[PDB]
């Protein structure tokens, strides 16, 4: 019973670690997103000119 | 006699015309006083 109990805990742990990693990983794309959005703003400024 | 003969306009016309050209020369402008530079834009 002890062994099985512990096992389940490790499964829990790795689940959380995966989700955490995934979230922080996904957080980086916003960098590029911001870059390109701002770039479009500047482009529109030039068009206005 | 409340009025006086004013300075006649053509004179100031001349003065101003030359002063305008002079100003353009002050700032390296066209005779039209337009910028001579291309005024490039970026960000």
């Amino acid at each position: 019973q002890f062994g099985s109990t512990l096992l389940s805990l490790l499964e829990r742990k790795d689940s959380l670690s995966f989700d955490a990693y995934q979230m922080i990983q996904s957080g980086d794309l916003y960098r590029f997103s911001i870059d390109l959005q701002q770039q479009d703003i500047d482009i529109n400024k030039a068009s206005l000119e | 006699d409340i009025f006086m003969y004013p300075m006649n306009n053509e004179l100031r016309g001349l003065w101003d015309r030359i002063e305008n050209r002079i100003y353009n020369l002050r700032h390296n402008l066209t005779l039209d006083g337009k910028e001579i530079n291309m005024d490039l834009y970026d960000s």
